[PDB]
């Protein structure tokens, strides 16, 4: 699905 | 979408699965006494985790990461698995003779379900027990009090406490021949990639399950907390354990309140 860490907003 | 909170229908749903795959994030380590600096009361100075969990916070002040690292690194010598860590790994065990499967994929970084026996285990961010050299790449295992010297007594968490300004070749260095780079935690920084194998592992894993737990996660760090979803998506049943709702939690089937060490000893039996 990204492989990139997010803190989402 | 509100879930259920019954026990009773989340253990049959348990009795009948043979593929539970187990998510866990910070929620858990907090219950063992571990400080995660996030949420609304967690700080280390003046910063949360995922300000100082960063490249650029390491590119610009290397010795202030290194300090958060290595208070986090001697904390968590004297912190251990708490009953919800016990019994998912009792749970694993008990099922493997049943020949079925629990897997737990962690966010957390302190190494506590290995401490507690789990054997299906996936680290999807690394280890605070882990280095990496920037320069050649060699990951290593690392629990040494303190990790260099000039870390010694280091770390505070007190804000206003002033940075230690390490010079960079007093930081951990690689100590392989000929190399002698800056060495750096082991750990899946904000703005990374996580690991491509153990990404595949994750896919595989959550493409099987027949039950999904979400355990002390608040479901707000990416990609991790769209795993659980993705299942729930598919009809699959998830059951959250989390002493709050999340955004995540009316996707699910279940929504379990309280320390996950007091809930999952039960759900679990
Ligand atoms: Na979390
Ligand atoms: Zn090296």
């Amino acid at each position: 699905x990204s492989a990139i860490k997010s803190y989402g907003s | 979408a509100r879930p259920s909170s019954s026990m009773a229908d989340f253990r049959k749903f348990f009795a009948k699965a043979k593929h539970i795959v187990i998510i866990s994030g910070a929620g858990v380590s907090a219950e063992s006494g571990v400080p995660t600096f996030r949420g609304a009361g967690g700080y280390w100075r003046k910063w949360q985790a995922q300000d100082l969990a960063t490249p650029l916070a390491f590119a610009h002040n290397p010795s202030r990461v290194w300090e958060f690292y290595h208070y986090r690194r001697e904390v968590m010598g004297s912190k251990e698995p708490n009953a919800g860590h016990r019994a998912i790994a009792e749970c694993e065990t008990r099922l493997g003779k049943q020949g079925r499967r629990v897997v737990v994929i962690t966010q957390n970084i302190d190494e506590l379900h290995r401490k507690a026996g789990t054997k299906n285990l996936l680290e999807i961010h690394g280890s605070l027990f882990k280095t990496r050299c920037t320069s050649c790449g060699v990951v290593a295992e690392n629990y040494k009090s303190p990790i260099c010297p000039a870390l010694s007594g280091k770390g505070a968490p007190e804000p206003g406490t002033q940075d230690a300004s390490i010079p960079v070749e007093k930081l951990p260095r690689c100590e392989e021949a000929g190399c002698g780079g800056l060495l750096r935690p082991h750990v899946v920084w904000f703005g990374e990639n996580l690991d491509p194998a153990i990404l595949e592992e994750v896919d595989r894993e959550l493409a099987h399950c027949d039950l999904c737990l979400v355990v002390g996660t608040s479901s707000v760090v990416y990609p991790a907390a769209m795993f659980a979803p993705q299942v729930a998506a598919r009809g699959v049943p998830v059951a959250e354990f989390n002493t709050e709702t999340t955004p995540a939690t009316n996707r699910f089937r279940f929504h379990f309140q309280g320390p996950c060490g007091t809930t999952l000893p039960e759900a679990l039996a």
